[PDB]
RNA sequence: UGAGGUAGUAGGUUGUAUAGU
DNA sequence: AAACTATACAACCTACTACCTCAT
RNA sequence: UGAGGUAGUAGGUUGUAUAGU
DNA sequence: AAACTATACAACCTACTACCTCAT
């Protein structure tokens, strides 16, 4: 008869060598790891924009509640949680006038006002960041909600061409931090928190900090040598240009750094054969990108390479990635899929599958339950009833429950968001991500390895 | 020898702030008193309180909040601070802390209006900024930093009712197994015997076009009413292959490969349980990639079936509830099984538009959990289920396949406490969250609604 | 027997709304504007460089003073005059090995080895820049005494060129500034005697330091609404038998401590046998278009007088091309300043000799300015033997002559590399020449930045 | 035992302006109390405010603000204040700030119209300086026991000068104007009597070819020495031009333009000062434009012309002072003159490199200074002249130009303080730190010098 | 930081190799 | 088709704008 | 963030247009 | 120069790999 084996909740290490499980009570608790002196905001919008980032920075100020504190943790604030210097004064400030937009929203080609709109945000930026003299490390743009609902993705192209000047930035949403007088024609707020603030607090302060220069929190256990590598197979899909497969590939090494490195656009295999079997030539490269980025940052050959994916990995490819790899060293590949159905659903009570619960069917493959209740939480990250992954190791000696432990732990390193956990693995997480933004544009040829330009 | 911190507050309400100063107080150094980590229930407390406040107690720190300056027992450690704090001659002594910005400076109690409060309004890095330096301008003994003490406490305080347990707690799954499958499988060589331009699904029993052959799981007499012309077929023409030398992975012919005898075997499997299911005369949706199906309202008994709910009507909407199968042998030889609700207007006819229903069954997701799926998706099977045991299928005049209405479960070694009803509530604030951090062109389908 | 009508040395604002003629007095005492939170150092050297560097930042951690602060006043320590922290920890380390610089020393080719090094360091940092993920504003390159001896077309302007388009800010310390202790030749005598002046020494690079952060140290007292200074840039480009010509360039003072600094063309006109120096119509043009399209962006208005300083004459085609582009309200001045004309009021009796601000007047349209020379508030001279005056001359415009003194004199201490009172040439002209040599340095340079953090 | 600085402000304004002084002075030595850093929040006011105003203060001050006018604490501290005073009988025991412009002398309460009010209104410095300068606040910093005043006296009294001073003193240049300008510039028209083949270097007399003409300043008929074909020519062919109209600007003809008739004579006038001066048997060294001249050992006695040396010896070197002059019209009809030194290694030959000069002129820029330089420079000028007020120039045989030898004086309004002579040495200082900040590729020539 | 160093051109001289009427 | 004597640029004769060097 | 909605093909079935000796 | 006939990929028969949006 068939069990489920239990994986224990990884740990996340903190200030002054300090472990916890919840990242927000640690960091209400405990603080950041390196710590950065404070950090200047700038910000490009209307004068509406303007007086709503003041208003909300200052409120975040000042300690919001929630409802209560077992799933909601409450902000202590800005500076009693991360120890840095947040003020409503040194912003600097890039106003737009009513104008332009009015004289150009007229026309017939959408696209045509997403190209300008996003190279006057662009232009504006770019002139602040060449002629100006106050250092600005984050930019804040704030959007009308008129060309929201009047007029592909706004910050995937300004992102992209951004990315040629190495210069961090955040998107906020009028409605967003404006909720209070943003209510749609029967007189209740669409972009309803009432109770959420404290989330977006945690959220935007996380997000702020991760671009400022700082490290939040990493993970403990890393073995000498070990290096995780997340390849990306989004695909991209502009319609004749041959898209084939840009397939790009995340890596972590010693603590939440994700050093991403451009894949090859790959002439191989036009999307009428999208099995994704990499070539030799290409397959070198990239492995042959990963190692020499590990022997820069680590001095010393990674002894295991564990390799993430979401397809199937043939012969050929395999040999390739072998040769250049010396004798030493294991490579191991992994395949996360959400497609495939098994939903476990549970005898009384009115509540979900724990986080920690594997199952497995073979050596090569098994399951793993990553969403459900928690019991720290006392509530579910899932809706309904959560849906697992399904895990199988194509070839390679290496151990199930090592593999299974290793993708729980890499759950856990979201950065965009002040969550619990999410579901997909955050390599596979910033993946779409790392593919949206660099196949925006083809016309970059050495873009940025970090990932505050991106998230 | 006196070197304790005390502070005293509204337990339920200041309980995050003292919480937040005690661990932090705690972390750098200074060994603090609180009603919180300390004070546990089943203890007498007034004594102890007492004596901690007037024989080891250094300094005392009183939260001056809205509900700080009207409850009793403040007001009575106030009190009793105020009489050690003139036994020692000393002023150091209380150190009132204020963090609500509503409170004026009015309002407050005599003891408090005469010391400045120290301020915790705008800000509480600065705060505790001050406390410390003020702690060490009056020359308090401490000790070496060490947050190893405080990462101790709260795991030991902070994580009581939050940590997984050891017991063992049953699950049941959505996975189906067969208990019978046919043992051999019928290749019809039948060539000249069938028109070119035969449409393989207009068939009463599985069938599948294959090369010179015509692969299914009943005899060549099953045929003879649809076809007239297939009396003259000899049977010794069609071979047979052991079932279970395909599902043990010992078959492997140059005729048909095992991974397409398992396709082959599999296609068979799902247009079975296909025709079968139409013969139980239960209605059909055009499903995008597989078949969906409805049990009409009118037919159960009482919408009832074991005491169990299964269909209903919200707002105008009589909404079904149906399932699909589609048949996986890969670790076992399992029939899978996944729930669909259905939303109809008047029980008879669809709704046109798909993002309506798409609408629907978001909006009616929230209101039940996974106990209702459980209870609903057992119902659906076991009504199914023409026996009692397993479904009785409809693939051959004769050969059949059993499938059990119950389901295969799992136990699990550790679990977790039942709490309240309080954390369903919680997730339902979770989907608005969820609502909350993401919206995409939902203007136009919300005008519609109406 | 004629007179030097004198003029009063402007200040330079300060916080909370004060102004004091001594910038370093007046930073011990009152501070900056805009305080910033801190910096965060990256270091590209040898271990001997990361010693070196942080045994300098602890000293000057500390307060330190000189053998008198007539001249040099104190250093009360970096947190006490600037309000910012800057500690060793949190300090960036990106390695750089003997082994392969001492693989390419020994190449025929000096040029292909300054070549490799500026390489070298680039690729350095721009991965440091491009990956990584903590925050380094300021970048502190240290090179020992070997590589700068034996590889003796300068690093500094290359290496500030070619990291003109990524836009970082880096700042370049000989091993000699700050390792004074043990910098000894043969004799035994420092070869750089800083033993005296540490406390000039801390001023100056915590200055730039501060200058390259972000923060302005300090503005100007008066500047009357609608006027902007611009310093025509004469660098002549040298780079061997290219078709040569001129690659003027300006400097813009209007509202701040900041100038917005722009390239000017390549020169494809006027050779160097009519190599007078002057503009096209249609570079004049553009040139002047740029300077009110920024003055239109930095102060959204526009402005009423233009200010153009210059080392050469000016002529009437370029004036007309001029002057069909400004509008109708605006008045154009020209201003020539010279350094070679020799003219040295001695002193009849006395201890010292002629003092700044005494300015000799000939004519409405020049006259000479002594911008360098004894001051009350020092209490020492600037220069050595007797000081050399400038000749000013407006060589066409309607103007008062001590207008212009004025101004020039109130220009002449917005020196932001180096921690001193006043220096002879206006900044506008000291900054000219920096300019020009890393904008002609590299041959890439299509749009560059107009802030000046990433020059001097 | 009262030694402690009282400042009354705005509780939330002039924190900036209290706290500054509050510092300020407690970094000169001086024990203050203020009720931002010492009264921090945590402490009780009004009983420590009587105690330190009733026990151990002993200056008041009052920071006047519109702000701080009407603030309740400010009146009542003043109040306790004019009890105190009336108690220690000080009439000076109350010391008012001025911050606010913006308000009258009458908006202010009436206690602080009795007394003087420190001017701290435009800037803080000078304010600073006039409290200190308040008897019972002197300079002396709190009647300091035993140490940590070098700090201190480095600060004030090692800082004092911050103003100018107006004085009138006189200043001499080194230009040197001509006297008695020449009635008539000369053109000799010798168009076939001027040899293509001879050079204007070699005669005796100023003359440039212009055109066709020769252009000189004395008569046609003294060239005979080293010509014959002169008496061939008739002086009514030459034309003569009055120097007045070219002086002036007003002659204007197509012949020689004004600008045109300045370079001339301005070229005429350098040829003929080299000339004479040359007849004045006194070394010449070779320059990059112009060239430099300086006097021998052996004619000069005593090292001393007009209680001036002019010669020298240092180390193994002599060095010879000298002159390079070369005049202009614009301003003045004035000739000027640049300070030149020139070195040598036995006073009968000069150095082979000019790196050596170069180098040794540096060497020997720290050891004297401008009184030195214009000694110097004014004995060169007098051993020039033979006679007492000009210099005679041997221009022509019949005409002499006189330059006034004596320089140009001027006269300033404004002007400075004589100090002693320690500031010579920290200009000496000044030339070493100019030494310790700019150096480049001064290895080999250091090593070649020896 | 300023005084001496070399290359060689601001603006009118007269020596080369053609052509205006 | 060719007489008289200037042109057509243009190298070069005493002088002014720059870049590089040395050293306190 | 998860479940419906949608274009398009694994990989070996059988119809287009030959050419092989 | 020509008998048989599969040829040499190729169009496509039911279901696997990723997208993408509708709202909680």
């Amino acid at each position: 008869m068939k069990e489920l084996i239990y994986i224990e909740e990884p740990s996340i290490l903190f200030a002054h060598g300090q472990k916890c499980t919840d990242p927000r009570d640690g960091l209400a608790l405990f603080g950041p790891l390196n710590q950065i002196y404070g950090i200047k905001s700038g910000v490009v919008g209307t004068q509406k924009g303007l007086q709503i980032f003041k208003s909300y920075l200052d409120k975040i100020q000042k300690p919001i509640y929630n409802h209560n504190n077992i799933t909601r943790p409450m902000f202590p604030g800005f500076e009693a949680v991360f120890g840095c210097k947040w003020e409503s004064q040194n912003i600097v400030f890039k106003e737009i006038t009513d104008e332009e937009i009015r004289r150009y929203l007229f026309n017939a080609s959408t696209h045509k006002r997403t190209y300008d709109l996003v190279t006057l945000f662009n232009d504006k930026i770019i002139t602040a960041n060449k002629n100006d003299e106050e250092r600005v490390d984050v930019w804040f743009v704030i959007v009308p909600e008129e060309i929201y609902k009047y007029c592909a993705q706004f910050h995937d192209q300004l992102k992209a061409r951004l990315l040629e000047h190495t210069i961090p930035t955040q998107i906020l949403r009028e409605s967003t931090l404006a909720w209070r007088d943003f209510k749609n024609t029967f007189g209740a707020p669409i972009r309803d928190f009432s109770k959420i603030e404290g989330h977006l607090a945690w959220t935007i302060s996380t997000a702020a900090y991760y671009k400022a220069g700082g490290k939040p929190w990493k993970l403990g256990d890393i073995r000498p040598g070990v290096c995780y590598l997340g390849l990306v197979y989004k695909k991209i899909e502009k319609s004749k240009n041959p898209q084939n497969a840009c397939c790009a590939a995340q890596m972590f090494l010693d603590n939440g750094d994700g050093t991403v490195f451009k894949g090859e656009v790959g002439p191989w295999y036009n999307p009428e054969k999208g099995e994704y079997h990499l070539k030799p030539k290409e397959a070198k490269a990239l492995l042959t990108q990963a190692l020499e980025s590990y022997k820069e940052q680590n001095k010393s050959y990674p002894k295991e390479v564990f390799i993430h994916a979401r397809t199937r990995f043939n012969d050929e490819e395999w040999n390739a990635f072998n040769e250049v790899t010396p004798k030493n060293t294991n490579l191991v590949g992994v395949t996360i899929t959400k497609s495939k159905p098994l939903k476990l659903y549970k005898t009384e009570g009115a509540f979900p599958i724990m986080r920690g619960n594997a199952y497995i069917v073979d050596e090569k493959k098994a399951f793993l339950w990553t969403l459900g209740f928690v019991p720290k939480l006392q509530s579910t990250l899932s809706m309904e009833v959560p849906n697992p992954i399904f895990i199988e190791i194509n070839k390679g000696e290496a151990e199930i429950q090592q593999v299974l432990k290793d993708i729980l732990a890499l759950t856990k390193l979201n950065y965009n968001a002040c969550i619990y956990a999410d579901g997909e693995p955050v390599t596979l997480r910033f993946a779409n991500k790392i593919g949206e933004i660099l196949t925006a544009s083809t016309e970059i040829k050495t873009p940025p390895l970090a990932f505050k330009y991106y998230i | 020898m006196r070197n304790k911190i005390f502070i005293s507050h509204a337990t339920p309400e200041d309980d995050d702030f003292t919480r937040w100063l005690s661990l932090k107080l705690i972390g750098l150094g200074y060994e603090v008193w609180c009603d919180i980590l300390f004070l546990d229930k089943g203890v007498d407390f007034w004594s102890t309180i007492e004596k901690e406040i007037r024989e080891n107690t250094c300094k005392f720190l009183i939260v001056s909040s809205t509900a700080g300056n009207k409850r009793e027992g403040v007001l009575k450690e106030l009190a009793v601070a105020t009489k050690v704090k003139k036994h020692l001659q000393d002023d150091m002594f209380i150190i009132p802390l204020a963090i609500d910005e509503n409170l004026s400076y009015d309002d407050i109690n005599i003891e408090i209006v005469r010391l400045n409060a120290i301020d915790f309004k705008k800000s509480w890095a600065k705060g505790l900024q001050d406390l410390l330096d003020a702690f060490e301008k009056q020359n308090v003994p401490k000790k070496p930093p060490d947050h190893s003490k405080s990462n101790l406490l709260y795991q030991q305080i902070f994580l009581h009712d939050k940590q997984a347990i050891e017991k063992e707690e049953t699950y049941d799954s959505n996975w189906f197994p067969i208990i019978s499958f046919p043992n051999e499988l019928r290749f019809h060589r039948y060539d000249w015997r069938l028109p070119k331009q035969f449409d393989v699904r207009t068939l009463a029993f599985p069938a599948i076009r294959y090369k010179e052959y015509l692969c299914t799981f009943a005899w060549e007499y099953d045929f003879i009413h649809q076809l007239p012309k297939t009396e003259t077929y000899n049977g010794q023409e069609s071979i047979r292959i052991s079932t279970s030398d395909i599902l043990s992975g010992r078959y492997d012919t140059d005729f048909i490969r095992n991974y397409e005898c398992q396709r082959l075997i599999v296609q068979l499997i799902n247009k079975a349980f296909e025709l079968r299911m139409k013969d139980k005369n239960v209605r059909e949706y055009q499903m995008s990639k597989t078949f969906a199906y409805w049990i009409e309202k009118g037919k159960l008994e009482k919408d009832k079936f074991e005491k169990i709910k299964l269909v209903g009507k919200q707002k105008n909407k009589y909404w079904h509830f149906g399932i699909s199968a589609a048949g996986k042998l890969y670790p076992s030889p399992v029939l899978m099984v996944s729930s669909h609700i259905i939303f109809t207007m008047d029980g008879i006819n669809l709704i046109k538009s798909k993002s309506i229903q798409h609408s629907s069954r978001r909006k009616q997701g929230k209101n039940w959990w996974n106990d209702k799926w459980r209870e609903k998706l057992l119902a659906f099977i076991r009504f199914l289920s023409d026996d009692q045991n397993a479904i009785y299928l409809n693939v051959g005049s004769e050969e059949k396949i059993l499938i059990s209405n119950k389901p295969l479960k799992f136990f699990g070694k550790m679990s977790y406490v039942t709490p309240s009803e309080v954390t369903l509530e919680e997730e339902s604030v979770l989907a608005d969250i969820n609502n909350f951090e993401e919206d995409t062109e939902d203007l136009d389908e919300l005008e519609d609604i109406e």
